[PDB]
């Protein structure tokens, strides 16, 4: 059963993907909006954000 | 220019571990299994405890 198991993975990676990419800076100093909200007033937290 | 000027750097090192120095706010009691907003030693969310 290959074939259909196939299948599965290549939506399950995809996900498992998309939800890491919420740990990355992208050049933010850093990937938790509420810690940039907390340091930072909105006039900076903008750039960030 | 000529002049001296005093000069004092503060650096805080923000460590993910126990606070030593915190602010002058007051706590207040502890609340479970009720959708609240927290704040702990500065990091600040919305959830169930």
């Amino acid at each position: 059963l290959g074939k259909l198991q196939d299948v599965v993975n290549q939506n399950a990676q995809a996900l498992n993907t998309l939800v890491k990419q919420l740990s990355s800076n992208f050049g933010a100093i850093s990937s938790v909006l509420n810690d940039i909200l907390s340091r930072l007033d909105p006039p900076e937290a903008e750039v960030q954000i | 220019g000529y002049q001296p000027y005093r000069v004092v750097v503060l650096s805080f090192e923000l460590l993910h571990a126990p606070a030593t120095v915190c602010g002058p706010k007051k706590s207040t009691n502890l609340v479970k299994n009720k959708c609240v907003n927290f704040n702990f030693n500065g990091l600040t969310g919305t959830g169930v405890l």
